[PDB]
């Protein structure tokens, strides 16, 4: 759910 | 040189690129010296617990050091 991970 | 140039990175992608570069440096350390690799692994895990490769490598190094005495950690990661 993290945009950083995406 | 990449880490030096990281200071010029845009703030939006700065965190992601810093995490990637620290992971690469930790891999190079794991090739050279496992202690600094584990230190940077802990640093990145605190920085980003959601990453999997960092946790996988850290638990793998621990299992190498502990002779597979951290089965609970492997099950938790699974």
């Amino acid at each position: 759910d993290d945009p950083l991970l995406k | 040189q990449s880490l030096e140039a990281l200071n010029n990175v845009s703030p939006q992608n700065k965190e992601a690129l810093s995490i990637t570069l620290h992971y690469n440096k930790a891999r190079v350390e794991e090739v050279s010296n496992q202690s600094e690799a584990e230190k940077l692994y802990s640093k990145l895990m605190e920085k980003c617990p959601g990453y999997t490769s960092n946790k996988i490598r850290y638990i793998y190094l621990l299992a190498l050091k502990s002779n597979g005495n951290n089965y609970a950690d492997v099950q938790q990661l699974l």
